[PDB]
RNA sequence: UUUUGUAUAAUGGGUCAGCGACUUAUAUUCUGUAGCAAGGUUAACCGAAUAGGGGAGCCGAAGGGAAACCGAGUCUUAACU
RNA sequence: AGGACCGAACCGACUAAUGUUGAAAAAUUAGCGGAUGACUUGUGGCUGGGGGUGAAAGGCCAAUCAAACCGGGAGAUAGCU
RNA sequence: UGUAACGGGGCUAAACCAUGCACCGAAGCUGCGGCAGCGACGCUUAUGCGUUGUUGGGUAGGGGAGCGUUCUGUAAGCCUG
RNA sequence: GUUUAUUAAAAACACAGCACUGUGCAAACACGAAAGUGGACGUAUACGGUGUGACGCCUGCCCGGUGCCGGAAGGUUAAU
RNA sequence: AAUUCCUUGUCGGGUAAGUUCCGACCUGCACGAAUGGCGUAAUGAUGGCCAGGCUGUCUCCACCCGAGACUCAGUGAAAUUGAACUCGCUGUGAAGAUGCAGUGUACCCGCGGCAAGACGGAAAGACCCCGUGAACCUUUACUAUAGCUUGACACUGAACA
RNA sequence: CUUUAAUGUUUGAUGUUCUAACGUUGACCCGUAAUCCGGGUUGCGGACAGUGUCUGGUGGGUAGUUUGACUGGGGCGGUCUCCUCCUAAAGAGUAACGGAGGAGCACGAAGGUUGGCUAAUCCUGGUCGGACAUCAGGAGGUUAGUGCAAUGGCAUAAGCCAGCUUGACUGCGAGCGUGACGGCGCGAGCAGGUGCGAAAGCAGGUCAUAGUGAUCCGGUGGUUCUGAAUGGAAGGGCCAUC
C-alpha cells in the first residue's frame, strides 16, 4: 500500500528548489518579554533543515 | 554540604592567533574581562570578545606604561 | 517573583506596545517613556498598562 | 523519525502557514505552450482542450519560460511583465 | 556461541540421513541497465487480446511567499548599502 | 443418658524405617487418632470459571488452580536468549 | 598434596661487571618459481593481453567476481537398453 | 469436631456461650438486566452481617484522627 | 512472657556441672482488658522440662536367621554422551587442569568394592538484579463503572380552600 | 388620582380531600379437576410508590493501569536544569556518589550620555566619643569597591556623584564563535527615528559569565493575507504578546 506522509511533519518543513527544507525557528511561541529584540527578530525568517536532520525530516515526507 | 555540580565550558580562548588573515567581523579572542585589549582596526564587544574592524592580520603587541596585552589588525 | 509583566501602550492610533516589568510595589505609578513606534515610524510617549 | 526519545525535530519545530484552496485552482502558463493550441487563441478553455492547464482551473498566469515564435492572442488571463514583452515581440496581442 | 578475554571446570550438539530461518505484495528513493527525451508514461477499460485502442491521470521543463500575489525572480522591510 | 470410656469392621493419617529410573505420579510395614456421631458410606441430583464450593489451608472444582479445561482472536507481544 | 621462589638437569661458571669478535635465531629481510588487486606505460588499444612499480592478516560491516541445485525456453534438438 | 487430597493437624478453623448492629415482612440480605427464587410456607424468644470464643473473677480512661449515627439554620453546590 | 533487644538479665531450686526448665524480682527495648485481661478441673497423635522402669540409642560392637548383593542359565532396561590413545605433583592459564609447561610415575585387559574429582547427572537459578515483562492482592494512588442515593422532566389527573 | 379594602383571573407556593392513571406478595368469580397467567368483581392504597431520560453525591464491590532514572549489586540517603573555580596534563574539550561554592532574581535607574571624583588599612591630634561613628594631617596605593557565588577584568576606571534624559530604539546585518541537532552567542556597518555632548563622538540595556521551559492547545490586540455558490461572518494565517 502507500506510504503514509507523518502529517506533523508535513505541517512544519517546505520542499524547497534544490531539494533542502524550510522550517519555522522554534522559540517564538510565548514567554517572549525577557528575550531580546534582536534576538527574537533572528528568529523570524524561515531557516533551512541541517544536514544532520535531512534523512529524518525526508524519511517523514516520502512525497514532498 | 554535597559537591558533585560544575557548569558547560564557555570555549574561551584565541580563536585565531599571531599573523592568521581573517576577514572582518571575525572573533580573535573570547575572554571573559580584558586580558587582551582592543588594538587598531580591533573592536571589544560586551563580552570583552575581541573581534575584526578590518580584513587583516592578526598581531598581539604589548603596549603602554602597564604593559597591557593588545590585538590589532595590520593590512596585508 | 514579584515583579511583574506589564506593556507599553503608542499614545498614537497604532496598538504597538512594547513589553516590560515593574516592581508594582515600590513603584505603584504608570511608567511612562517616549519610544520609537514602528507604525507612524515616530519616536512617541508610551504608556503602561496591564499585559 | 524516532530520535530515542528526545523531543524529534517534527515537534521541537512549531507548525506554520495554511493552505490556500485559491493556488489549487489557479495554473501556470509557459510560453512554449502557447503554440501547442489549436487555433492561436489562448483561453482557459483553449488551455485545457490541449491539455496544459488542469479541467478545474479557473485562473491562468502566462510567465516567461521557454519561448513563442508565432502570433498568439491571449485572453482573460493573467500575463508577466516578462511574458508580455515577448508575446508581443512575436507580433501577438494581449486582452482582458 | 557469547565475550575485554574461553582448552576453559561458561553455552549448545549421542551419531547419521531427510527437513529447518531475510520472503512476498504494494508504495518510495538511490545505483546499474534499456527506451524515448523538454518531454517521458499511460490506469481502469475497450480489444482485433503479450498487438492496437484508451493520455483520465502522474512525474518533469519555475520559483519565491503563510497567503493574496508577483514571477526568473521573489520574499523580507517604509526602503535595503 | 452421653458430639462418654476401651476396642475390630468402617472413617482418618501423629512418628519412623523402607521405597524414591518405586510394587505405587503419594504407597508398604510397625506403631497412631475417631469409632452412636458436627459419624460413615452406595445410587441419583444441584451449584460453572472473576464463577462455584470452602468448620478458611488460597483449600478443592477429573494426576501442577492467586483464576480449570478445549477451541478461537493467534503468526498476541518479546528493545530478550 | 610433592622437590616446587633457576622450566629441569646440573653449574664455582654454565654467576655478576667490563671490552671484543663469532655463531644460532621469526611466516621480518634477501634469493628462485607462481597467482591476483590497484596504477602506469608498452610491443601495440574494438579490451583483454604484454610489459612494469606497488599492494595482498583481519571481526562487525560495505564492495566485487563466481560455483552448484530445482523448474521454463532453446529442445519433435542433443546423449541414453 | 475441622484443615493445607500430594512436605504444615497445630497454638490455626469451628464450637456452645457473649456483645454490637441491621431487619415490621413484598423484611433486611443474597442469586438474577428481568420474570422468578432462597431467606421462610419463618415473623423481633425471628432472620441476616460483624467481632469475641466453655466456665470463673472481670472487662477502667480517651470521640482529637478515621469510620458510622443524628441535625437544620447559614455558606457553598447539579441538571433545569 | 508463643511478647525482653541488651540477655546465658539477677536471685533461688534442681544437676558433679543446666544458654533449656520451674519459682521469684520488675529495669514491660516493645503486656493489658470481647483486637478481650487474668485464672481454670477435664480434654490433647500439641510445645518445653524432670524422674522410675526399660533397653544395641550409646561405651563398642559380636554371633545368628532370612531377602538382595556374588556365580551359572533365560529375558533384558535407564539417565548421559563434541571427540578421546581419559595418571600424580608444582606452576601457568577466562583467575580451582587427565588434556598447557616443567617434572615424577606407569607393561596390556577384567572382576568385586568405595565415593575424593570429572566445578559429575537431572531442572534455560526459585535467591539477587535487569525488562518502560505477567499476574493476583491492598489502599484516603489515577481514571472509570455496577450498586446505593439527590433533584428536574415523563408515565401523572380533578376539586377545594 | 392621594391611598385602602374586597368579590372576579394567570402563573406559581403550600396544604386538605377525591378517583380515574398506577400499585396490591388481601378476599372472591370464570377460563379451569391449576398456589402460574389473563379477564372480571371487591377491599386497601393512590397521583404517592415505582420505572425511563437527564443530573449532584457515594462507590476497591468490579475494572484498566501508573507507581522514573543515576547508583562500585539493589535498597535507604543523595542527585537530576543552569553559573564559577580546581581536578584538566601552558590552544578547545575532557570522567567519578572527586574537591569547593552559587542561580531559578534584582534595577525606570542600579539603564544612556556629558561633566566631575577616587578606595582599604594603619599612625597622630580632636566635645560628649569608647578598640570602632563624624573632623584634620600623615603613611598607604586599590589590599577597597563592583546589587549577588567564583574566576577573569576594571584608574581612560567597569568603582563613586550630579545635570539632561529613554539607545532597556524599529527594520537589517559583512563576517565570526559554539553546537549531532533544536539552538545559543559576539558583531562593525546600512536605513528610519531618538537621547547626551561645543565637538570628535557615545548609546540596540546593566564589568562579563547564572537568573531558565521546546512543541501542542488556547487567550488578547493588530492585519494591503485567507474566507467552501456570491457579499459578509465564523474559523485559519501573519505580526505582537499571555
Ligand atoms: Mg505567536
Ligand atoms: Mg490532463
Ligand atoms: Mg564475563
Ligand atoms: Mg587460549
Ligand atoms: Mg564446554
Ligand atoms: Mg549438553
Ligand atoms: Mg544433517
Ligand atoms: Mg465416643
Ligand atoms: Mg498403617
Ligand atoms: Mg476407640
Ligand atoms: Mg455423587
Ligand atoms: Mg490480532
Ligand atoms: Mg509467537
Ligand atoms: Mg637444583
Ligand atoms: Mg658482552
Ligand atoms: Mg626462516
Ligand atoms: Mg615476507
Ligand atoms: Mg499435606
Ligand atoms: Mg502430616
Ligand atoms: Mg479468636
Ligand atoms: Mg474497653
Ligand atoms: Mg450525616
Ligand atoms: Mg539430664
Ligand atoms: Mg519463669
Ligand atoms: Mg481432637
Ligand atoms: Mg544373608
Ligand atoms: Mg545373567
Ligand atoms: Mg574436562
Ligand atoms: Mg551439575
Ligand atoms: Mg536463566
Ligand atoms: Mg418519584
Ligand atoms: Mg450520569
Ligand atoms: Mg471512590
Ligand atoms: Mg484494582
Ligand atoms: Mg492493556
Ligand atoms: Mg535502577
Ligand atoms: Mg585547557
Ligand atoms: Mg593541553
Ligand atoms: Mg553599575
Ligand atoms: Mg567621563
Ligand atoms: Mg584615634
Ligand atoms: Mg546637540
Ligand atoms: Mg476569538
Ligand atoms: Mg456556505
Ligand atoms: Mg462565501
Amino acid at each position: 500500500p502507500k506510504i503514509k506522509t507523518v502529517r506533523g511533519a508535513a505541517k512544519r518543513f517546505k520542499k524547497t528548489g534544490k531539494g533542502g527544507f524550510k522550517h519555522k525557528h522554534a522559540n517564538l511561541r510565548h514567554i517572549l518579554t525577557k528575550k531580546a529584540t534582536k534576538r527574537k527578530r533572528h528568529l523570524r525568517p524561515k531557516a533551512m533543515v541541517s544536514k544532520g536532520d535531512l534523512g529524518l525530516v525526508i524519511a517523514c515526507l516520502p512525497y514532498a | 554540604t554535597r559537591n558533585g555540580r560544575d557548569s558547560e565550558a564557555k570555549r574561551l580562548g584565541v580563536k585565531r592567533f599571531g599573523g592568521e588573515s581573517v576577514l572582518a567581523g571575525s572573533i580573535i579572542v573570547r575572554q571573559r574581562g580584558t586580558k587582551f585589549h582592543a588594538g587598531a582596526n580591533v573592536g571589544c564587544g560586551r563580552d570583552h570578545t575581541l573581534f575584526a574592524k578590518a580584513d587583516g592580520k592578526v598581531k598581539f603587541e604589548v603596549k603602554g606604561p602597564k604593559n597591557r596585552k593588545f590585538i590589532s589588525i595590520e593590512a596585508e | 517573583g514579584i515583579r511583574e509583566k506589564i506593556k507599553l501602550v503608542s499614545s498614537a492610533g497604532t496598538g504597538h506596545f512594547y513589553t516590560t516589568t515593574k516592581n508594582k510595589r515600590t513603584k505603584p505609578e504608570k511608567l511612562e517613556l517616549k519610544k520609537f513606534d514602528p507604525v507612524v515610524r515616530q519616536h512617541v510617549i508610551y504608556k503602561e498598562a496591564k499585559i | 523519525g524516532f530520535e530515542g526519545g528526545q523531543m524529534p525535530l517534527y515537534r521541537r519545530l512549531p507548525k506554520f502557514g495554511f493552505t490556500s484552496r485559491k493556488a489549487a485552482i489557479t495554473a501556470e502558463i509557459r510560453l512554449s505552450d502557447l503554440a501547442k493550441v489549436e487555433g492561436g487563441v489562448v483561453d482557459l478553455n483553449t488551455l485545457k482542450a490541449a491539455n496544459i492547464i488542469g479541467i478545474q482551473i479557473e485562473f491562468a498566469k502566462v510567465i516567461l519560460a521557454g519561448e513563442v515564435t508565432t502570433p498568439v492572442t491571449v485572453r482573460g488571463l493573467r500575463v508577466t511583465k516578462g511574458a508580455r514583452a515577448a508575446i508581443e515581440a512575436a507580433g501577438g496581442k494581449i486582452e482582458e
